[PDB]
């Protein structure tokens, strides 16, 4: 009925220029991608994709930021030949900020759609320049951010594992998801670096020219003011990793909107203890 | 408002080809990273500023009110490199490459010292 | 201001090299996670702030309004863990070591005991 998708999509076109100078109208980049279903829904007419992706982002008030990312995001994965989804995981409330637990609820809410095989969690500022940088998991866990301009282009350090990673259904479940216990800012990428290891997994990345990311310059945020037992609670994960994460989430789902562009699920994670 | 191409801007730095051991495809890779070949690219920080396409710093390069104290080495003020013309970012970024070297760019040794094909003008 | 890089911090450690046991890169990796290589790093809390790339908390070791019971360890205003000298910055951190020893800063044990190959600067 419909052929099987190539290894490589024949429409990559390589770097791209990124800026966030101009305005965007989501209106318009929903007419830019017709394609594009009700809840950020793409899947190939031409081809069948082995890549279930399920586009995870954690987020609090930065629909700014989010405007951009639907903006540049949504061509090159159509490009990528995915069959995708976008979940933006929105944090109701005032209270601390939790990146890593935004992060299981969105695997676990995604779910519910479909039957996703791979995960993409992306932070919402940050976007590939170049579409080779492969937005879908491997045999190995991957990280996509792999260099960043904040960093001079460069990996700040080899076991790091922040900005954007791509993990399969099967790697997700055998580090027990992510930890849920990090609040504030930094660590839960390194916890959940330490997780897969532990696991005898090893980091996969795509070659530095390709793995390039701009980030949208924004000022630091109180309600994820750096978080000071992040390096106690890394030191630890090896006997942490089994009682926090996926088996121990909790969560209260208080809306789901369908937008054109993305499915925003607005959710209360609660309180550090 | 001018944003370069990466052919257009190839033939412009011309006279960088074969600069003191540095290759116009390097050199080109490297600004795509750096401004993106938007003459109008600037990056604010606390303390200091870049400008322009070649993301010139006014801590010592050039003259801006932020940094008074300022070397000003290519004896200029900053925001000239905003102007569609880059005749004179050019000679500025000229002597960065003498004085600093090419590693100025932090992104040339980081992404563009191999798989040069791409930025390749012909 | 200033930020220093790897290769920059590495020749201005040199006198620390060693110091408790401590090797160059071990503080490199160590104060990249603590501070990123800045100077002016600040992180402040409920009740205390932590200054410059060694990120030294006024609850203890420096002369801060915030804290003013706070017991000076380090004979220092807070202040100059904010200016692009580490001179005295480092004579903080040996006193740092010597009463608690490099589990000050928390980062090390998570992240600065396992592939320190990195941290070296190449030439
Ligand atoms: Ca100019
Ligand atoms: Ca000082």
């Amino acid at each position: 009925s419909l052929p099987a998708c190539p290894e490589e999509s024949p429409l990559l076109v390589g770097p791209m220029l990124i800026e966030f100078n101009m305005p965007v109208d989501l209106e318009l980049v929903a007419k830019q991608n017709p394609n594009v279903k009700m809840g950020g829904r793409y899947a190939p007419r031409d081809c069948v994709s082995p890549h279930k992706v399920a586009i995870i982002i954690p987020f609090r008030n930065r629909q700014e930021h989010l405007k951009y990312w639907l903006y540049y995001l949504h061509p090159v994965l159509q490009r990528q030949q995915l069959d995708y989804g976008i979940y933006v995981i929105n944090q109701a409330g005032d209270t601390i900020f939790n990146r890593a637990k935004l992060l299981n609820v969105g695997f676990q809410e995604a779910l519910k759609d479909y039957d996703y095989t791979c995960f993409v969690f992306s932070d919402v500022d940050l976007i590939p320049m170049n579409d080779h940088n492969a937005y879908r998991c491997f045999s190995q866990p991957r990280h996509i951010s792999v260099a960043m301009d904040k960093f001079g282009f460069s990996l700040p350090y080899v076991q790091y594992f922040g900005g954007v990673s791509a993990l399969s259904k099967q790697q997700f479940l055998t580090i027990n998801g992510f930890p849920n216990n990090y609040w504030g800012w930094g660590g839960e990428d390194d916890d959940i670096f330490n997780r897969l290891v532990f696991r005898g997994m090893s980091i996969s990345r795509p070659n530095a020219v390709v793995g390039t990311t701009r980030m949208i310059r924004h000022s630091r945020d109180k309600k994820n003011e750096p978080n000071p037992q992040r390096f106690d609670r890394i030191a630890h994960t090896k006997e942490t990793m089994l009682s926090d994460g996926l088996n121990s989430l909790t969560y209260q789902v208080l809306d789901v909107q369908r937008y054109p562009l993305y499915t925003q699920i607005t959710v209360d994670i609660g309180t550090p203890s | 408002a001018k944003q370069f191409t990466k052919c257009e801007l190839s033939q412009l730095l011309k006279d960088i080809d074969g600069y003191g051991g540095i290759a116009l495809p390097e050199l080109i890779c490297t600004m795509f990273h750096t401004s993106g070949y938007d003459t109008q690219a600037i990056v604010e920080n606390n303390e200091s500023t870049e400008y322009g396409l070649f993301q010139i710093s006014n801590k010592l390069w050039c003259k801006s009110s932020q940094v008074p104290q300022s070397r000003n080495i290519c004896d200029i003020s900053c925001d000239k490199f905003l102007d569609d013309d880059i005749t004179d970012d050019i000679m500025c970024a000229k002597k960065i490459l003498d004085i600093k070297g090419i590693d100025y760019w932090l992104a040339h040794k980081a992404l563009c010292t191999e798989k040069l094909e791409q930025w390749l003008c012909e």
